């Protein structure tokens, strides 16, 4: 324009460029936004029931294949037989079997005690395992109402009860609507009111990573902000161990031994898993808690194989690969991989050999290889999204957990390029300089391979950090059922026996707005963490001392009702405005709207108690040309702080002179009118 | 992100001296030229003038409206671009916008409300607008400077409701007409709140 | 000289429409290296102006997609390919060929479109305690019309009338116009329109 | 082997003889008749496609559901081609009873 | 030289906006790709196949 | 979609004329100033010059190596940029490539091989190399032009094979001296297709 | 003056590690504009030289998100998240601020890394019957060697010429092939190497 020959050009470029990298942003904001994981809910096999039960099995190195069910009307005498070729007999004679299939709480989740009968045994642990994923990652519960936030449940579906054509006498309806693989991504989004993709997806044994991936190709685009995705095989009936050995691919003892020797074939087991994943950038700006970071993800169907249930070798090598060129990462950036290590003899060799392939390329630092499937059994299609929890506990415990079968490394592989170091001991996995990324595969019998890369949550130096101890806020217990409340405070009773000196802050703020506001509550404000211990033990008996219990029908709408005289004593607040400033400065501007049309001020009146106020030229209570302006500044000053506590009237209503107050709160009189 | 708060508009008579400060978070604010764009009540927006950045020479562009009179600055280690409105007259009544471009205006700010008024703070002069034989209305002349609302039956009839967007007289008054459009005995309280005079009105034909 | 730069400055919009708005430059803002100096930006009702077009076609980040761009060196055109309850205000066509601007164009009157309404003309004889009060104030309020484009006389002359509009409602989407004959003692001892709701004008007086 | 996805959506439903019990021929196979897992593998197996095969279940949107997750792995680009699409061909009358 | 910077700073304002124009239709292709139905096959009740 | 595909390199004498087109198709040609570039054979690029916009109007900037040589021009209505080469010496044995800018090089053609050398199409003066006592080769000594092809065991022997690249004495001539590395009588051939001469070589310690 | 520009001539880069070369300008090419003048172009072997970087940071679309731009216009650092067959060649530091540029830069040597290899010396007398055609090639091949950075002597010098191959793909070797082109009586009158693959000189002779 003016000075030399460039003011005008280069600020057209200067914006061509700032919308180039902010359109190149929004690419890799698209495709390669990284996912994290914000919680990690699980019932696998062993009793494991929450991710540090779960991680209390992998560290200890525990196996959980114990013992066919027995509570689920299984024929456990027609399902063995000494021909190993029977119509009705399983070859598994053990498995990672749990007992909270048969296990419910119908009336939590507004079911009937007749619906839930027929709810599959896959929609029970999604259900209750959809609570807890919310219920560990912050986000209350019963807040993700028309919120988008998508429901991706990998399941294989599995056979309950009687036969739909067969309708028992109260399960009729509901035998198909509380079965069909359909309902369990969807009776999620429908008892938590999510309105998001729930989208129930089948890809046998990734079905979830699958969900996982789908779930997060959900996300980088947005079509839910939020997601929940895994995956569940409890298997009600035994028909799966049936077939499974009909084609003599289960192992005599039910464990799957990853790349060993002793690989007999699947050790087949049952569990559940679910992840709540969000965009990183969106679990960083709403505070939410992240785990882990799923990076890419990758989904490849085996192709041509020699077999359905037959694995490809080159189609594992481009599902590795995928999601290693989705993630923007290499070969050489994943420090540990959880296989599938399905224990079989032609599946194991035909994985291995893939995971030379493709990550065992000139390995400056050998490849940790493993499988959650040793420890609990191949989980079917809770397997994949028990990696994403075998692998997530790998991250923030700083430890690479066993391979609990494979010593005697399987001689069908090439473990000679040094390249791969199965997990046979405890290897030591602390954050380094380089980001901790793993890889998670599951593989399936239909033959639809897939990968997921995970990568370490960005280290969060600060964050919610300490200020300093004050006035302590109420630990906020509410539960659907008087026996479940007190259930509640025989939990985080032992969650602080456990874990003592936990911030009573910490404990009233994870309690408040991390939980849902169910019927039977009871709050309580301790004077410390030991002090609430005290209370915590009383409610589980049910004894209320220093609790406040109650109930509810998810009620709300508080009414504040003013009284008009006949409520002050002789110190009105006198350090309630000497503790918070939420009180003084709510006196501040009562009083400056009180001083044009009174002498005395408010301020030196409650300040000082009755045997210090006979010197001040205002009498305790007689003086009703100054009490009376008190005690409406204290009522309004009082309701602003419940409206500042987030208590909100449904309705004011006043008796006489606290008809005053009611009108300056509910807005009709503006603060200094109603003073004057 | 880029946000150009601004702050420092007011009340003046014509000939003070008016600060208006830019505050610059989210780019280098060496790269950029800020610019001021003026935009009088409700006509188009109007440029007053420009700093070159520092690499540029900082040269100031101004208009001829305001030459002699504006000057415009900028600092780095403190991040902010000023306006220094000096020998203001009755024409910088208005919504000045600072954009980050001397050609390609990008953010714009907010809008900093300046006003230079000779008037000084009075209560609204309510005159009631009876009606012909319909609509009833009523007057708000004579005010200033605007706030001001006008509701009526108290904030209970909103539906034809229409408070005209105020208007200046040549006395640097404002005026008001706020009228309902219904068949009937209808109460208009205006609340002038840089005074606190509220005044109610009750009209009949 | 200048460029002068003028659009067809009352464009009516209805939403889930397709709409143009275009300039006509006098000048070529053509530039020689084959990019065009004219942006397009938004004022958007009450709001900060906003950046949705540079060099002629091209779109600034965080701008809707709807908003496309075209033009030779004297025509040009902004293309909305859905308008909606956003997208309307005023469009100011501002060349960048000769720095310094003073204006930014008269801008496009941007409207959400419906058709043709009735401007219900209402003359307001002023109260009398305003004669009481030393002022005069007859108003002819006109309310509900569509489009805002109306001549309001005042006979029986006019000269002394001063304007008050404000922008369009959303369950109605008309316009209303109270313009007000501020005046004196004695020189109140009628107003019509020409707004084409109605063709014939229509004077009714105090 | 090209990239090919194949997204079908299906009902679990009940077809052969309840596994547990398995069958005299069907013993092996009724594992991999009845399930919507292999319902869309089993495709990808026959034709070669080594695209994501998935298969979705939401009912009376299944397939429309199918058709959405296709439609994005063409989007983003993870597969060249694919074969959306749902059947209920119900081989009981358990659903209409 | 170049004619200082109004045939450079203009010859580096075409590609950061040739770019934009081709990194703009990969966001439109990531999102908004309009997908074929290359063929349909359907077996629906009655004689359709 | 953008290309700047090429056409006009070849064989000629120190002291003759060429031409050098450069076909753009999928941008408008009249708005970039297009180079021509040059790599002379294995070494870094060199910029020859280039034609401004016609757009823009300036002028042509040649190197100092080839200012009252070369001459470039360019046309829009037949969208081609011509490099006119003339009274052309050894230094212009080299690819020369046509870039889509004068600052800014985004696009490129594939090159064209123009060559300026004084020599004669001729066939090889293959010169086997005995080993020592060890590897077993053979020259391909003064061919010209290039191409050239040597093989070991006639296309049998492919690993240990390193065809070593044309080498240019100051005659003109081209020397290449392919090898194989394994212990042991092997065949090399050599194939000058300009001129289609295959020789053949057996050789021994 | 003008602006000379170096870089790491020789930068080895190994598969799926991040590299960087970088480039030091002695003038400053951060332009009033906040722009750097610095561009980055790759020549991949044997082909038409490609654009990766412009105005120091920005990439030019085509080029993969592997090649990032960081730094100030005197010290700038092209930054390869992943290196793979296709990050290597000829990686020009090219500037833009003064514009007659007679080079590109001698241009960053980039090769696949590997550990040193050993020289495989090879002195091999001409064959005599090219003594009996006029002239004389005694040929010192220099077989499977890393780096690149050996050169060959005459002794008992200057009519050497020189052939080196780019690197293969299996071994990722370099080899030399130093020829004497010589003529008939100098006959009646030795080639060693200093690459690092060793360190004393390995003189054998003809
Ligand atoms: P056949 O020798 O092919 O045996 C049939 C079985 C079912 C064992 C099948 O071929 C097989 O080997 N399945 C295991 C391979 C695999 O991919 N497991 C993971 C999917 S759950």
């Amino acid at each position: 324009m003016a000075s030399t020959d460039s003011e005008k050009v280069a600020e057209y470029l200067r914006r061509a460029t700032l919308d180039l990298r902010a359109a190149r942003q929004r690419i890799r904001e698209l495709e390669g936004e990284p996912v994290a994981v914000v919680a990690m809910a699980c019932r696998l096999p062993g009793g494991v029931s929450t991710p540090e039960e779960f991680w209390e099995l992998l560290s200890e190195g525990r196996d959980a294949v114990a013992g066919l069910p027995t509570d689920r009307g299984w024929d456990l005498d027609s399902l063995f037989h000494p021909d190993p070729t029977r119509s009705g007999t399983a070859h598994q004679r053990g498995g990672g079997f749990l007992t909270e299939a048969t296990a419910f709480d119908p009336a939590f989740f507004g079911m009937s005690p007749r619906e839930a009968l027929a709810v599959d045994p896959q929609q029970r642990l999604m259900l209750e395992l959809s609570w807890e994923v919310l219920e560990r990652a912050g986000i209350p519960p019963t807040s993700l109402q028309a919120s988008p936030t998508g429901v991706f449940v990998g399941l294989i579906p599995q056979e309950y009860g009687p036969r739909l054509a067969e309708g028992g006498e109260g399960v009729e309806g509901y035998l198909m609507t509380g079965t069909t693989t359909s309902v369990a991504s969807g009776r999620i989004a429908y008892t938590l009111g999510l309105e998001g993709p729930a989208i129930s997806v089948d890809t046998a044994c990734s079905s979830s990573l699958v969900a996982v991936h789908l779930a997060c190709q959900s996300l980088r685009r947005g079509e839910s902000s939020l997601a929940m995705a895994g995956g569940v095989t409890v298997m009600p009936t035994p028909g799966m161990l049936v077939d499974f050995s009909r084609m003599n691919s289960l192992a005599p003892d039910g464990r799957c031994k990853a790349f060993s020797a002793g690989a007999n074939g699947f050790g087949m087991a049952e569990g559940a898993g679910m992840l709540l994943l969000e965009r990183l950038s969106d679990a960083r700006r709403n505070g939410h808690p992240v785990l882990a970071v799923l990076r890419g993800t990758a989904v490849n169907s085996d192709g041509a194989s020699n077999g359905l249930s037959a694995p490809n070798g080159r189609a594992q090598v481009r599902v590795i690969q995928q999601a290693l060129a989705e993630s923007g990462l290499g070969p050489a950036d994943i420090d540990a991989v959880e296989a599938h290590g399905t224990g079989t003899r032609l599946g194991d060799p035909i994985e291995a050999r893939a995971l030379f392939e493709a990550y065992g390329r000139d390995r400056e630092q050998p490849l940790h290889l493993g499988s959650v499937k040793s420890n609990l059994g191949h989980t079917q299609a809770a397997a994949g999204v028990a990696g994403v929890i075998k692998m997530v506990l790998a991250m923030r415990a700083g430890t690479l957990p066993r391979t609990l079968h494979a010593s005697e490394r399987s001689k069908e592989i090439d473990w000679s390029s040094g390249a791969i170091s199965l997990l046979d001991e405890p290897e030591p996995w602390p954050a380094g300089a380089r980001p901790r990324r793993a890889g998670v595969s599951s593989f399936g019998i239909s033959g639809t391979n897939a990968h997921a890369i995970i990568e370490e949550a960005p280290q969060v130096v600060e964050g919610e950090r300490v200020e300093a101890g004050d006035v302590v806020a109420p630990w906020v217990l509410s539960a659907s059922s008087a026996e479940g409340l007190r259930a509640q405070a025989a939990r985080l009773a032992a969650h602080l026996r456990e874990h003592p000196g936990q911030d009573p802050r910490d404990i009233a703020y994870s309690l408040a707005t991390g939980r849902a506001a169910l019927p039977h509550r009871a709050a309580f404000a301790p004077v410390d963490e030991s002090a609430a211990l005290r209370v915590l033990d009383g409610l589980a008996t049910g004894n209320a001392d220093g609790a406040a219990v109650g109930t509810s029908r998810a009620q709300q709408r508080a009414v504040f009702v003013f009284p008009g005289q006949g409520w002050q004593w002789a110190g009105m607040a006198v350090d309630l405005l000497d503790t918070s400033p939420v009180f003084a400065a709510a006196l501040r501007e009562c009083a400056d709207a009180l001083e044009p049309h009174l002498d005395f001020e408010v301020i030196p009146f409650l300040r000082a108690e009755a045997a210090r106020r006979e010197q001040d030229a205002a009498l305790s209570t007689e003086r009703v040309d100054v009490v009376q302006p008190v005690m409406f500044a204290v009522m309004v000053s009082l309701a602003s702080m419940w409206r500042a506590h987030g208590v909100e009237p449904a309705a004011v209503i006043g008796h006489s002179q606290g008809e005053i107050a009611a009108a300056c709160v509910a807005g009709a009189l503006s603060l200094d009118d109603a003073a004057r | 992100e880029v946000q150009l708060v601004q702050s420092g508009g007011g009340l003046v008579q014509p000939g003070r001296s008016l600060r208006l400060s830019c505050t610059a978070s989210g780019f280098t604010f060496g790269d950029y030229a800020m610019s001021w764009v003026r935009q009088a009540p409700g006509k188009g927006l109007e440029w007053v003038g420009f700093i070159r950045s520092k690499a540029y020479g900082g040269t100031t562009e101004y208009a001829a409206s305001v030459k002699g009179r504006f000057t415009i600055s900028r600092d780095d280690s403190k991040s902010i671009a000023y306006l220094q409105m000096n020998s203001l007259k009755t024409e910088d009544t208005a919504v000045y916008y600072c954009t980050r471009g001397g050609t390609l205006f990008d953010y714009w700010g907010q809008g900093t409300l300046v006003t230079v008024s000779s008037a000084s703070t009075k209560g609204p002069s309510v005159f009631p607008l009876a009606p012909s034989s319909a609509a009833l209305g009523c007057l708000v002349k004579d005010y200033f400077p605007e706030p001001v609302t006008v509701s009526w039956n108290s904030g209970a009839l909103t539906s034809g409701v229409h408070t005209f967007p105020a208007v200046l007289q040549s006395s640097g008054l404002y005026s008001l007409s706020s009228v309902v459009t219904v068949p009937s005995t209808y109460i208009c309280n205006v609340n002038h709140k840089p005074s606190n005079t509220k005044v109610d009105k009750k009209v009949e034909p | 000289d200048v460029v002068m730069t003028q659009s067809p400055l009352s464009l009516p919009v209805t939403p889930g429409e397709p709409a143009s708005i275009s300039c006509r430059s006098s000048q070529s803002l053509l530039h020689s290296n084959g990019y065009n100096y004219l942006d397009w930006y938004l004022q958007k009702p009450g709001q900060s102006p906003q950046l949705l077009i540079y060099l002629g076609s091209n779109r600034a980040s965080g701008v809707p997609d709807r908003f496309s761009g075209s033009g030779s060196g004297t025509d040009f055109t902004l293309k909305i390919s859905r308008v909606e309850a956003e997208d309307v205000g005023v469009y100011y066509c501002m060349q960048s060929l000769q720095t310094p601007r003073l204006t930014f164009g008269p801008g496009t009157k941007v409207d959400i479109k419906r058709t043709v309404a009735a401007p219900s003309v209402f003359i307001f004889p002023p109260s009398d305690e305003q004669l009481k009060s030393g002022t005069a104030s007859v108003v002819c309020l006109l309310n509900n019309f569509y489009p805002r484009g109306a001549k309001v006389q005042w006979k029986v002359q006019s000269g002394n009338s001063q304007e008050s509009v404000t922008e369009q409602d959303s369950k109605d989407s008309t316009y209303s116009l109270s313009s007000t004959l501020t005046l004196s003692k004695a020189d109140y001892e009628a107003c019509e329109v020409t707004h084409q709701g109605l063709s014939s004008p229509v004077t009714k007086s105090f």
